[PDB]
């Protein structure tokens, strides 16, 4: 269930729309930041 | 389908990615004939790019044998002994490096089920679950239906 | 296929149901 | 005081939240067993098997364990000890047996 | 206001209470606080987290092994840094939170080491009666990752 | 824990006896805890292809 | 004959690999064999859908008796879950409940409690607290 | 009803699309009312203007953010 | 024992099917929509009588530009390194 | 090492005289041994939790068939305590000072 969400204003469906999509996934060790998807 | 074919588990050859890592590609016999119309592309690539890709890691050693054939196969070998033997008859410059590249990256182990992707060592680490857990033990652990 | 009048009391359609059990007093 | 478990079995869970908002840290430690829920491990030291005339006579009867069988009894007892269903006891064909892998992968 | 006390006057679960927040704040800083001091006096080991890589949350342990289904365009030897920490915990403590924990405060070191594609799989589609059949071979890439080690850091 | 491999299964996967008085009760609701049980459908490590049969005594 | 068939005994021996362990004529006569291979890779492609439900409804049965061995309910707990900013799938979920109970214990202890906050600010319709283990996070 | 639906620019499912407000596209919408819905557009600050196109989001609640952000408050 | 006539879906004596809650539930929320949908369709802008050609310049030019695409339908050329470089099937060690 | 148990590369004869050795080291008493937990004691698949208390108190627990192995597998696990080789240590820091 994803209804209560969306009286808060972040969306139903957590795999797109917030900190868990938009953010890049992985990245270096030295701090070079990763290159972003396509998508 | 997975009921006629053998399957195997995904784990390390011996275990690359803790300590360091190390090649597993070997050796890379080459068979490209001298004259004809089906190894166009491993003649080419012979003569633009196996230097580069030599250099590019010195663990790996290139074997020209130049034979006269007809349909030019390569031969990759791995740390654990197995033996891949694919042929690139008729085949451009990019299709032959991008499948050097893509042998060169892989190791030994078969291309068959993988069979759970996921594997870990150390499984319980808070205390394998057993029946008996949670679960609250009366005093002297007497059974229930008895008298003392 | 029935005419529009029968004796039978014919029942009605799915969704037309559902809109007479859905609208009661 | 408020629980939201019984703080009595497996662990002892305490529930707790960061000032800052934006973490949830909870403490946790391990609960053991106390000494008055425990019972004693008896000892059947049971001896019924040695005289006054010879010695070796206890050692001789050890080996005076041995019942022969059918299958039909054999099966049920199987079954009644086991608590399984008598189907499982019976052999099986060979086309069942050579398909077997006799050598299965083996994981950890 | 006053019922008496039957089989339908009181409801069925028992009336649970609230303590007091003051209270409870201050419970929960003394719980974080001891945290803090047994993260920063060094009593754990062997411990766990659920990194959300690939969109897919994985059990990322000491000394494990995962599989994506794609590549990462990079070179097999590099080391893999990755993020969307959202529950870490060695023993007797545990973290979670909020969509993800803090950049600060979980630093998940991963290594890809093979770069292999996948057996030949078969997608065949029938029809009766219609002479309808298809059939293909997809083999998609894929890559094995290997996590070094989880280090946390005592900042809370 | 820090337990073997073979105690450690065999503490695992064993079988549990339970007990469920009866007296002014019904049956329905004694049977389903009671198939709840045998099936496994109390335990995590639920599987069809596993066993995990326990045994029930309804007296 | 001009240019007749020369190799009909490999396509054979392609479509006979595919049936090397089965019961009875289907392994050796090719006219049923072929119908035999061709319903057994249609039902391989078509049982993907099969086992994603198969695993999900298993996930859902082990998360369900981990919560009524510890206490509480399955709807009740995914509900709580849901409503404490925590995105946790239902693997993960089955394998702490199989490997690490104590995690899964203070889970349920935090949806124990967040079910009990919220059913305290229905009944008060809330004004003050509103729940001190709620107050949702703002991303902008 | 189809006609009018692939006209409007509505061909997958739970996708988001903005129209104007005149009675042409009012009574377009009035024909589907039954397949889609109607929800209003606001905007909390203004219009996004040349630099602030790559940085925008449609937010929850039809609430055109002209700051969009990875960070908490 | 109680025996079905042909097709329990079509016919005369048919198997009736009945509603519960989840249909009702759904309806109702169905038509919550579509009357918030109908209170949202309620309010013009222009009045109709103040838009007798305000975006008639775009389309105009969108029929153009499709015009000119359509209309500018021809093979592609055709070089003499194509068939130049053909003659490389034969390639030896050169 | 990683993943191996520690007394399989080890193999012991006997574990309980170990213990009692390594705890008289420890100026400790002398361990006995209390039953835990138990299910099924008449059937064909039995199982028990052995504890070992020393001065009223716990320091581990095993689990086996009967009560021998029950006693062995506890006093494995309290000597794998005792010796800090257990599946919740450090594991080992691959990398460079
Ligand atoms: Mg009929």
């Amino acid at each position: 269930g994803g209804q209560w969400r969306l009286q808060q204003g972040l969306a139903a469906n957590p795999s797109g729309y917030g900190p868990l999509t938009e953010l890049p996934d992985w990245s270096y060790a030295d701090g070079r930041p990763a290159p972003p998807m396509k998508g | 389908t997975a009921r006629g074919t053998p399957s195997r588990f995904l784990a390390s050859v011996l275990h690359n990615g803790l300590g360091r890592y190390v090649q597993q590609l070997q050796r890379l016999s080459f068979s490209v004939s001298r004259d004809g119309a089906s190894s166009r592309g491993a003649r080419e690539f012979v003569e633009r790019e196996v230097i580069d890709f030599a250099r590019r890691n010195p663990g790996v050693v290139i074997y020209v044998n130049s034979r006269p054939c007809c349909v030019p196969r390569v031969v990759a070998e791995y740390l654990n002994g197995a033996v891949r033997e694919e042929s690139i008859h008729c085949k451009s410059v990019e299709e032959i490096s991008t499948l050097v590249q893509k042998l060169a990256d892989q190791s030994g182990l078969d291309v068959i089920r993988i069979r759970k992707p996921f594997h870990t060592d150390n499984p319980s680490i808070q205390g394998q679950w057993h029946p008996f857990t949670n679960k609250p033990t009366t005093f002297r652990g007497l059974r229930p239906r008895e008298v003392q | 296929g029935s005419k529009a009048v029968t004796r039978h009391r014919r029942v009605m359609h799915f969704q037309r149901q559902k809109l007479m059990a859905v609208t009661e007093y | 005081t408020y629980s939201p478990l019984p703080d009595d079995y497996n662990c002892n869970v305490e529930l707790a939240l960061t000032s800052d908002g934006r973490t949830i840290v909870c403490y946790h430690p391990s609960v053991d067993i106390p000494y008055e829920h425990t019972k004693p491990i008896p000892r059947p030291d049971p001896v019924h098997n040695n005289e006054e005339t010879h010695d070796q006579v206890l050692k001789t009867r050890l080996e005076e364990k041995v019942e022969h069988l059918e299958e039909g009894p054999m099966i049920e007892q199987l079954s009644k000890m086991f608590f399984t269903t008598k189907h499982r006891w019976y052999p099986h064909g060979r086309y069942h047996r050579c398909r077997k892998n006799l050598n299965p992968p083996k994981d950890r | 206001g006053y019922v008496p006390k039957t089989s339908l006057s009181s409801p069925p679960w028992p009336e649970v209470v609230l303590p007091d927040p003051v209270e409870e704040t201050r419970h929960h800083a003394e719980v974080v606080k001891k945290v803090n001091e047994m993260i920063v006096t060094g009593q754990y080991g062997r411990l766990f987290a659920v990194v959300h890589f690939a969109s897919r949350q994985w059990k990322v342990t000491s000394e494990d092994l995962i599989l994506i289904g794609n590549e990462l365009d990079l070179a097999c030897g590099e080391r893999i840094r990755l993020e969307k920490v959202l529950l870490v915990g060695a023993d007797n403590f545990t973290l979670l939170g909020k969509p993800l924990l803090g950049k600060d405060l979980v630093r998940v070191e991963a290594t890809v080491i093979e770069k292999t594609e996948s057996w030949p799989r078969i997608i065949m589609r029938f029809r009766k009666r219609k002479n309808f059949k298809k059939k293909r071979i997809v083999t998609t890439p894929q890559t094995v990752l290997r996590i070094n080690s989880i280090e946390i850091a005592p900042c809370l | 824990s820090s337990f073997s491999r073979a105690p450690q299964q065999w503490a695992t996967f064993a079988r549990i006896w339970y007990l469920l008085d009866g007296k002014m009760q019904p049956p329905g609701k004694l049977a389903a805890m009671a198939s709840i049980r045998l099936q496994g459908l109390h335990k995590p490590v639920y599987h069809a292809l596993s066993d995990c049969g326990d045994h029930v005594v309804i007296m | 004959l001009r240019n007749r068939v020369t190799d009909r005994y490999f396509r054979i021996q392609e479509v006979l690999k595919h049936a090397r362990h089965f019961r009875g004529r289907k392994n050796r006569c090719y006219r049923l064999a072929v119908r035999t291979v061709i319903r057994a890779f249609v039902k391989c492609t078509k049982a993907r859908y099969l086992k994603k439900k198969n695993m999900r409804t298993l996930w859902i049965n082990r998360i369900t008796a981990a919560s009524q061995e510890h206490g509480l309910k399955y709807p009740a707990l995914i509900g709580n879950l849901v409503k404490c900013q925590v995105e946790l799938n239902r693997k993960v979920l089955a394998d702490l409940a199989i490997y690490e109970p104590k995690t899964f214990k203070s889970l349920a202890a935090l949806a124990s409690r967040r079910r009990h906050e919220g059913f305290a600010a229905a009944l008060g319709d809330g004004k003050e607290p509103e729940g001190i283990f709620s107050r949702v996070v703002q991303y902008h | 009803e189809k006609d009018i639906i692939k006209m409007l620019g509505l061909e997958k499912a739970h996708t988001p699309q903005v129209h104007k407000n005149i009675p042409s596209v009012n009574a377009k919408l009035k024909v589907v009312k039954h397949l889609i819905r109607i929800k209003p557009l606001k905007l909390p600050q203004g219009l996004p203007a040349e630099e602030n196109m790559s940085n925008t989001c449609l937010k929850s609640t039809g609430e055109l953010v002209v700051q969009w952000h990875l960070k908490p408050v | 024992r109680g025996r079905i006539p042909g097709r329990q879906w079509i016919g005369k004596h048919r198997r009736p099917r009945f509603v519960s809650l989840r249909a009702k539930q759904n309806m109702i929320r169905r038509l919550e929509i579509e009357a918030e949908n109908h209170y949202w369709l309620s309010m013009p802008y222009m009045t109709r009588e103040q838009e007798r050609g305000h975006a008639a310049v775009r389309r105009r030019e969108a029929f153009e530009a499709i015009k000119a695409a359509a209309t500018s339908k021809f093979p592609p050329h055709r070089f003499i390194a194509d068939q130049l470089d053909h003659l490389n099937v034969t390639k030896k060690w050169s | 090492m990683t993943g191996k148990e520690l007394f399989e590369m080890w193999k012991i004869i006997n574990p309980m005289g170990l213990l009692v050795e390594e705890l008289k080291k420890r100026n400790v008493s002398a361990p006995e041994s209390r039953l835990t937990r138990q299910s099924g004691g008449t059937t064909a698949l039995p199982l028990y939790f052995v504890g070992l208390y020393c001065d009223k108190k716990l320091i581990a627990e095993g689990p086996g068939e009967t009560v021998l192995v029950a006693e062995e597998e506890a006093a494995r696990v309290a000597l794998r305590k005792l010796y800090g080789f257990t599946e919740n240590r450090r594991p080992w820091n691959y990398s460079k000072p």
